[PDB]
């Protein structure tokens, strides 16, 4: 099946989610990616409190969360602070 | 405060050489001594009256420039001759002899067309091409050279300059038939197209800090670039007087024509004529002679945070979380003359800057940078280790009885360092080594303020005339370059600490000729009003026709606090002019941007997001400034140089060829009138893509957030569309690229690329430049020069094309890849077509065909 912006402005294959091209106006396709500028992306951060962050700021090269999962293909290396 | 600078009467070789008013001059050539040599003819002149003897050197040089040296024939002491300011011995072209009378001698340069004419009786010099008379030297009889006497002592206001060497000033006037509009010799706060002098003051070229500076008027500010540029329909000219010295300009208008009168104190007589015919052959022969601007690292072209001052480390990382916090980018926060030990240049101080290194590591972690300030004057302390080898190895300015100069400044008590002295210059170089300056990091860089030099109880708050540096020149003689030997020092420290891989970023108050080749600079102390904000614009405009592309003024104005709405207005203006960063006075409230109401915020984030989205044209700009010498920030005269109507424009700008900006700057305005220049030319509006005709006067609506931005046919301009919190963070984004189609359906641009911050691009030819060209229906990206290669994973995420019609499809195709098709949207109303996800490197040859 296909993917649809929670917005409901466009139906687009699945293989555009997270494909790195912002699809959706609500920046819904791109969860994991830094590809939409109205996006967030959401930390886990087991151990501390969850956190959602600005989709800017995936793979900035800057550690935003506790357990450094927005840092994943930037040359950063992010240790787990979430203690 | 006015009566603290001299007016032209209250300087005495001023006075002098400008009571000698237009008439029959009493040089003449002794043609029996001329001598045509391997590089220059020289030839004697003689004073009637006097009888001095003066010896002319007159060379033709490659690419369309003539020198003109004067100087004595006998001289009882040598005359100053400006060092380090040309890049080279510029090469020669030969002279001959074409012709010749009882009065005169018609000189070839290499083969023509340009010819110079020697008149003997009265002395005099015509420049053509082929038989048209491009300028005339000592035409109006001003020429003056007060030769060296037998070794007057002049007071003003409570000092006294013992002027031991008496009268020595220099002088010599210009014609430019045709030229009815004269522009450059910063740095004023006055108007772009230069007025003329008759019933005023001179324009004065002495670099000076003058407190709480006025609107137009000729005053002489922080900066001198000794610079004329002339325009009129039919060509271009420049005129580069080179001294050091202070120096007088008088301009006077009368078939149209235009003088130029340059008296300067000391020194010889050195000028090159840049016989054009274009302004891009003025810029690549001023070039030639000193320089480009230097390559500045990426992410001092981003947005700058400052003020006098921050007040400890806790408050330099709250300004920094407050950025983030409110989803605002910046690159760099700044560090003013407080965070030193009282105003101990290259310490910290202990109790609000104990930790730098940890400071600097934070910042490092958020990938910004800071600006440390580094002013050249010493406090007198012996304490201090930087005063106490300057001292110990006698590397200070000095006075005559053989001590070293003592003035006041910041710290009080204070000595200046002979800058002009090599030895000094290592010295400073090596104090930025990690070793020496210690706290600082390699994303500290250096702010030099004061650099004039700035004397609080010296005559005009800057250094006695009188005062003796390196070979026993006086202050007077080199007085313009003293703060450009502090910007270069300070560059070339920042490049050696690093090994010689960092590229420098360090700002200047004070400037001259060549100091393009060592960074930045900005317009000194002004004022949080509307006039100021608007003269940013000419004063920038000036700067840029004279090689300086590097230049800012304080965004909201150091003085004073402004008002929300200019605030927003001048981070508008601030987000499109080269050098942005904002400033402030101590004593005004804190403005950081988040400070303001939401709807000023919001105005002042769109601004910034603009300006980081245009780094990658921003920094190509930079670059092509950087190879060829063309100036980022455009008059409108120097792209429509046929349109009469824009030589005086200055309410407007250019960034290249391809945008057009007209910021908002007055207060509560419903909208703006836009010149779009140009016959068969258009221009799209990049907020609402709506395409406009030129020429024409647009009244064009705004509201707050609006900033009066047109994209030219036939351009195309790159972005990053992924704004993040610092330009590093952006370095290996993919890029759009802004089609904007021409009435002929065709459209070029180009993309500079490196590692942003290192010397690669040079050393190594680490580097990518592209052409992207639209055609046909085909737009194409090859490479613009094969030497560069570069490892970036930089792609092309998307193309924007303004004017086009509807595709029926849309085909991709890139050398080692199959053919692919590209899904597109379509607006029929705006005439805008994108193209998604093209998905291909930036590094490869591609072309992508609308069917
Ligand atoms: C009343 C102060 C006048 C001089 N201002 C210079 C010094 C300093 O104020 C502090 O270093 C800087 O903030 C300005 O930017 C400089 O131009
Ligand atoms: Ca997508
Ligand atoms: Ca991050």
């Amino acid at each position: 099946k296909p993917f649809t912006c929670l917005d409901g402005t466009a139906t687009i294959p699945f293989d555009q989610v997270n494909d790195d091209y912002c699809d959706c106006k609500d920046g819904s396709d791109e969860p994991g990616t830094a590809a939409c500028p109205n996006g967030s992306f959401h930390c886990t951060n087991t151990g501390y409190k969850p956190l959602y962050i600005l989709s800017s700021r995936v793979n900035d090269g800057v550690c935003d969360c506790c357990d450094g999962t927005d840092e994943y293909n930037s040359g950063t290396v992010c240790e787990n602070t979430c203690r | 405060d006015r009566s603290n600078f001299k007016t032209c009467d209250e300087s005495s070789f001023c006075k002098r050489q400008r009571s000698i008013r237009p008439g029959l001059s009493p040089y003449r050539a002794l043609l029996d001594t001329l001598q045509l040599g391997p590089d220059a003819l020289t030839v004697h002149l003689i004073h009637e009256v006097t009888k001095v003897l003066l010896v002319l050197e007159l060379q033709g040089l490659q690419k369309d420039m003539t020198r003109i040296r004067i100087d004595e024939l006998e001289p009882r002491r040598p005359r100053y001759r400006v060092p380090d300011v040309l890049v080279a011995d510029p090469p020669t072209a030969r002279l001959s002899v074409s012709g010749r009378d009882d009065n005169s001698v018609e000189l070839t340069v290499a083969e023509g067309p340009y010819k110079i004419i020697l008149t003997a009786q009265p002395f005099r010099l015509d420049l053509l091409e082929d038989r048209s008379l491009l300028l005339s030297v000592n035409a109006r009889g001003l020429m003056a050279f007060e030769h060296q006497r037998a070794p007057w002592e002049e007071t003003f206001k409570t000092h006294s300059d013992s002027k031991p060497y008496g009268p020595t000033s220099v002088g010599l006037d210009f014609s430019l038939p045709g030229m009815e509009h004269v522009y450059g010799i910063p740095e004023h706060a006055d108007s772009l197209r230069l007025k003329v002098t008759e019933g005023g003051e001179p324009y004065r070229l002495y670099n000076l800090d003058v407190f709480q500076y006025e609107l137009n008027n000729p005053m002489a500010l922080y900066g001198s670039v000794p610079v004329l540029l002339a325009h009129s329909f039919h060509r271009d000219l420049g005129i580069f007087w080179l001294n050091a010295a202070e120096t007088w300009v008088d301009i006077s208008s009368n078939t149209p024509q235009t003088d130029i009168r340059w008296m300067s104190e000391s020194g010889i007589i050195d000028v090159f004529l840049m016989l054009g015919p274009s302004v891009f052959d003025v810029f690549r022969q001023y070039a030639s002679l000193t320089g480009t601007q230097a390559l500045p690292p990426l992410f001092s072209l981003g947005y700058h945070q400052s003020r006098w001052n921050y007040r400890d480390e806790a408050d330099v990382l709250e300004v920094d979380q407050g950025f983030d916090d409110h989803n605002m980018p910046c690159d760099v926060i700044w560090l003013d003359i407080e965070h030193a030990d009282g105003k101990r240049y290259f310490t910290w101080d202990p109790t609000r800057f104990p930790q730098p290194l940890n400071m600097l590591e934070h910042l490092a972690s958020k990938r910004r940078k800071l600006v440390a300030i580094v002013d050249p004057h010493i406090k007198v302390d012996s304490g201090y280790r930087v005063h106490e080898e300057l001292r110990n190895h006698g590397l200070y300015v000095k006075t005559r009885d053989g001590s070293d100069y003592e003035g006041w400044c910041w710290p009080g008590s204070a000595s200046y360092p002979d800058f002009t002295n090599p030895r000094m210059r290592a010295w400073w170089s090596n104090m930025f080594s990690f070793d020496n300056y210690e706290g600082s990091a390699p994303n500290l860089y250096v702010w030099n303020d004061m650099n004039e030099p700035s004397v609080f109880n010296g005559p005009e708050v800057t250094m006695l005339k009188d005062a003796v540096h390196y070979g026993g020149w006086e202050h007077r003689d080199i007085h313009n370059i003293y703060g450009l030997y502090v910007h270069m020092a300070t560059a070339d420290g920042l490049i050696q600490r690093s090994g010689g891989i960092e590229r420098p970023f360090v700002l200047s108050r004070a400037f001259f000729s060549g100091s393009q080749r060592f960074g930045a600079v900005w317009t000194g102390d002004n004022t949080a009003e509307w006039d100021h904000l608007k003269i940013s614009i000419p004063m920038c405009l000036s700067l840029a026709l004279v090689g300086l592309s590097f230049c800012g003024a304080d965004v909201g104005g150091f003085f004073k606090n402004p008002e929300p709405e200019l605030l927003v207005r001048w981070y508008q203006m601030g987000a499109y002019q080269p050098f942005f960063r904002a400033h402030a006075h101590l004593d005004t409230g804190r403005r950081e941007p988040w400070l303001l109401a939401s709807q000023y915020q919001d105005a002042i984030r769109d601004a910034l997001f603009q300006r980081y989205s245009l780094l990658p044209f921003w920094y190509t700009l930079f670059y092509q400034a950087h190879k060829e010498g063309f100036p980022v920030m455009r008059p409108l005269w120097v792209q429509y140089p046929e349109d009469m109507s824009t030589f005086s424009i200055e309410d407007q700008f250019m960034l290249g060829d391809a945008l057009l900006i007209h910021p908002v700057s007055d207060a509560g305005a419903h909208g703006v009138q836009v010149y779009l220049p140009g016959q068969e030319e258009v221009w799209y509006d990049i907020q609402s893509y709506q395409k406009h005709h030129g020429p024409q006067t647009l009244y064009l609506p705004v509201t707050l957030s609006s900033i009066p931005v047109f994209q030219r046919g036939g351009t195309i301009v790159p972005r990053w569309m992924r704004v993040r919190r610092s330009s590093d963070c952006m370095k290996d984004d993919p890029i759009t690229l802004f089609v904007a189609l021409s009435p002929q359906g065709t459209a070029q641009g180009e993309l500079f690329l490196d590692d942003g911050h290192t010397f690669n691009y040079q050393t190594r030819h680490e580097f990518l430049l592209r052409r992207f060209s639209f055609s046909g229906s085909t737009l194409v990206s090859s490479s613009a020069d094969p030497k560069g290669h570069l490892e970036t994973p930089i792609w092309i995420e998307r193309v924007v094309i303004m004017g086009a019609g509807k595709p029926a499809a849309v085909v991709l195709q890139t050398k080692g890849s199959p053919e692919s098709r590209l899904s597109f949207q379509h607006d029929p109303e705006t005439s805008v077509l994108i193209l998604r996800k093209p998905g291909v490197s930036v590094a490869s040859d591609w072309s992508i065909h609308l069917r």
